[PDB]
């Protein structure tokens, strides 16, 4: 509901309105953990302001958030890094490059992938209206006809609407649509490797993950 | 309960 | 530069003829069975499947136009994904069960005694269930599978990009031929690709379990696993 | 490295 009641333009406004802010950072994983932890609080209220997410029961909201939280964190990072070739903008004061990835395990491998994804969006001239549509999809597609599928269709129709507005032809629309959704697979991949290393250095007792991050992490393991 | 569970409520 | 010319119809045909066969396991129906090495049968199955996949990929329009290293990189990153989408494809007609082979059907309770199976098992069913309810067609299946090969590779691979657009145009053609409205074509195209992300998810789960540790992985199967070593995982 | 290269050349 609600989501299925919005026109394409009204769907966009609601998502742009729902947008969480860009935060600032407060040893490398410590700053990234602290930032992530504070970002997660904003993400939850962001999710609640995603049309059709509240229609779901509390149980399904927990699952989808426990499944998508790192994916969503990564597409945000990748989005705001676009204006910085070869560097990652975790925060306006924390602009890291590939080389800051060393010392800590798996970071430089994940950085490369995040940088690669950022270049992809950069070459595609990704727009904010498209960005908020993709973030909503990741949330709804993280798990696991029905409600969630009906909303995903609405967001797809919205993306198509955005492209047509930009002046894209029918052929260019389904190609770009495909191109965007394919990158989401890379986002899933990077997130998977992220949590895998996260759980590992959690076992190794290296980085002190916050309570919220400890819970999210165990939702996978 | 869980922090995510509580925050979604309010 | 020959895949970029193929019409949608002759694109599906090329992929359809590229289709590797469905293999059988070394399982014996006459004697009792033990889930003390399902992973042995699966490993032996996956290993024999890989060879057929390698030659299938070479018959994917545009793939050969790449350099070896690129062909190698794509195969190393996508091999388990492609195995898992084919497995899921043939498991549609058997809800609650995974059809690894026509002689090797697996139910949820075999998911036990072997670590990681249950989780991955339930994920494979959901993907199969989703595909089943989405009524995935064989023409669409070979399209999605070829995309995974060309997209799992996380002077410009713009060649791959032009081929990805090709496969995309092909899918739209099938749905339009099926009678879907322009909206339905978009929505369905979206949904199919969304499920690819789950296939990425499941493959990654399968990986970290596989290179955690009988299990008598083959020489080749060790390569496809070590590519997902230090290029990603976590010592 | 090797094995995959050899299987890609038939
Ligand atoms: C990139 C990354 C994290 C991150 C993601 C988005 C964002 O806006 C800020 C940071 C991250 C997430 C949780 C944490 O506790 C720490 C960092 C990330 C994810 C997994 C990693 C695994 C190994 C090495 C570096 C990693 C970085
Ligand atoms: C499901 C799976 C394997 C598989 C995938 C596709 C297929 O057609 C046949 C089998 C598999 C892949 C490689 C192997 O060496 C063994 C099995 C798979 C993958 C990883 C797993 C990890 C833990 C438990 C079960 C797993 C099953």
């Amino acid at each position: 509901s609600l989501a299925l009641s919005l026109t394409a333009d009204q769907m966009v406004s609601a998502l742009l309105d729902a947008e969480p802010p860009i935060l600032y950072s407060e040893s490398m994983m410590g700053l990234l953990t602290n930032l992530a932890d504070r970002e997660l609080v904003h993400m939850i209220n962001w999710a609640k302001r995603v049309p059709g997410f509240v229609d779901l029961t509390l149980h399904d909201q927990v699952h989808l958030l426990e499944c998508a939280w790192l994916e969503i964190l990564m597409i945000g990072l990748v989005w705001r890094s676009m204006e910085h070739p070869g560097k990652l903008l975790f925060a306006p004061n924390l602009l890291l490059d590939r080389n800051q990835g060393k010392c800590v395990e798996g970071m430089v491998e994940i950085f490369d992938m995040l940088l690669a994804t950022s270049s992809r969006f950069r070459m595609m001239n990704l727009q904010g209206e498209e960005f908020v549509c993709l973030k909503s999809i990741i949330l709804l597609n993280s798990g696991v006809k029905d409600h969630i599928h009906r909303v995903l269709d609405k967001i797809t129709d919205t993306l198509i609407h955005l492209m047509a507005k930009a002046g894209l032809t029918l052929q260019q629309q389904h190609q770009r649509l495909a191109q965007l959704l394919l990158i989401l697979s890379h986002i899933r991949h990077m997130s998977n490797k992220g949590m895998e290393h996260l759980y590992s250095m959690k076992c190794k007792n290296v980085v002190p993950l916050s309570d919220l991050l400890l819970e999210m992490l165990d939702a996978h393991r | 309960h869980k922090i995510l569970h509580r925050l979604l409520q309010d």
